[PDB]
């Protein structure tokens, strides 16, 4: 529903 | 996989540098029954 | 664990199982973070209310095991713990605020196949996968239903991490910064969840950036078990990682 996918680390 | 450690090994004890990574997957670039639910979990 | 799944041979080599010598009994679930260190749950050791309040002496982890009941021999490893380590600010007084506890073991102990520790979240780590729809994985030798009833195997599930208010309005318990909730909303469809004899297990994520698992959670307390607008609640591991610091840089 409306999602970001993780970045960084 | 990159990792750095945040424990001293000293009191820790050894294994932090390795951690999460399972011999009979990871290690062997095989993937469990249910993982990839996890990782479409980050996009869906 | 609720509608979850066999567990397949190596799939959580972290997780432990917090065992009582006599009678005889499985206690809780924990994991194994390095060859030294156990995490589980403050209450799966200490509980007044309930006249529950082991020592060293009284416990015996089980590293490596996949079977419940049967003894695994030259799989599992038995350790005896050195010393019992419950956060100083852990509330069983009221909402299990705090809700965590680290075990050293006697002996360091060995690894294998079968026998890896977890990696414990850096502060990145935490705050981009700590996120509502995100889905982590639960393991435990819990009941299977709230009402066998235990399995013969390790069981696993993965259940979606939920957004902070609906996580408060689902009960009317007080809930801190070091807890989050995770589980299928009513009109998700699928279910799933942690039961009794799951607590002081591992929430665990996958990492997308370096593909090593990491212990986001502890299997912490729940209002029954899979229930309808009820959620499992879970202690925010990063969110306590210096006490864990503290505990280990001295014994
Ligand atoms: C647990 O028992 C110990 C050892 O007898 C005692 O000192 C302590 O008061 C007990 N735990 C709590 C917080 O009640």
């Amino acid at each position: 529903n409306d999602k970001y996918e993780p970045f960084w680390e | 996989s990159e990792y750095q450690t945040f424990f001293n090994p000293r009191t820790f004890g050894s294994g932090e540098a390795d951690c999460g990574l399972r011999p009979l997957f990871e290690k062997k670039s095989l993937e469990d029954k249910t993982e990839r639910e996890l990782l479409e979990s980050y996009i869906d | 664990i609720v509608e979850g799944s066999d567990a397949e041979i190596g799939m959580s080599p972290w997780q432990v199982m917090l065992f009582r010598k006599s009678p005889q009994e499985l206690l809780c679930g924990a994991s194994l973070i390095s060859d030294r260190w156990v995490l589980t749950a403050a209450h799966c050791l200490l509980y007044p209310p309930w006249d529950k309040n082991f020592t060293e002496n009284d416990l015996l982890v089980r590293i490596g095991k996949h079977s419940r009941t049967r003894y695994e021999r030259n799989i599992e490893k038995i350790s005896m713990l050195e010393k019992i380590y419950i956060h100083p600010r852990y509330n069983w007084r009221e909402n299990l605020d705090r809700n965590i506890a680290l075990m050293k073991l006697k002996k360091p102990v060995a690894f294998s196949d079968y026998i890896h520790p977890v990696c414990l979240p850096d502060r990145e780590t935490a705050a981009s996968l700590l996120q509502a729809g995100y889905k982590g994985r639960v393991t435990g030798w819990g009941n299977l239903k709230e009402t066998k009833g235990q399995p013969s195997v390790l069981q696993v599930v993965n259940l979606p991490i939920v957004e902070r208010p609906v996580c408060k309005d689902s009960t009317r318990i007080r809930i801190t910064d070091n807890m989050f909730c995770a589980g299928y909303k009513p009109d998700e469809g699928k279910r799933g969840d942690a039961c009794e004899g799951d607590s002081g297990g591992p929430f665990v994520m996958k990492s997308p950036f370096n593909n090593r698992w990491y212990q986001m959670g502890i299997v912490s307390w729940g209002e029954g078990c899979d229930r309808d607008g009820k959620y499992g609640f879970y202690t925010h591991v990063f969110r306590l990682k210096k006490w864990i610091q503290k505990v280990i840089d001295q014994f």
